[PDB]
């Protein structure tokens, strides 16, 4: 990956969310669009999305993520790394954060991550995974 | 199928 991908040319799909990580008022998701740029079928974009509730805010935000050898992922810098406390008369924000993953040979997707983030006096260190990927012959149709 | 490492973005 020279290759990035804009978040203004992402097509979502129909495909629903998936809750990754949902704790302390901070929640991930992704959602999984196609490839907007033709000529590669064997890519997924996976907008994910870091969201929070959370009465003190949420600093030193860091996603990461692996995959099988036969395949490849790539994380594009996020929108940023902290969230504001919640406030009741202002929108909630979110970070934003692309996520490319390679899979040429089409087999079914597993994905490992780790979330480290900062709330308070506290620190936190998730090491979980996913596997609720959209099937992969189905990239180029959504 | 064995895990490849773990990936960040460029900081």
């Amino acid at each position: 990956a020279s290759i990035t991908v804009p978040l203004e040319s992402i097509k979502p799909s129909n495909i629903l969310p998936v809750t990754v990580y949902d704790q302390h008022g901070f929640r991930i998701l992704f959602h999984f669009a196609r490839d907007p740029l033709p000529g590669r079928s064997d890519v997924l974009v996976v907008v994910v999305s870091m969201l929070s509730t959370a009465p003190q805010p949420i600093r030193n935000i860091v996603f990461q993520s692996a995959v099988p050898k036969v395949m490849k992922v790539k994380l594009q810098p996020p929108s940023g790394t902290e969230l504001p406390a919640f406030n009741p008369i202002v929108h909630p924000s979110a970070i934003t954060q692309v996520l490319l993953l390679a899979n040429p040979q089409k087999e079914k997707v597993r994905l490992r991550y780790k979330l480290t983030f900062t709330m308070g006096d506290q620190t936190y260190n998730e090491m979980g995974d996913v596997d609720q990927f959209p099937p992969p012959e189905t990239w180029g149709s959504l | 199928d064995d895990f490849g490492g773990f990936e960040a973005a460029e900081t």
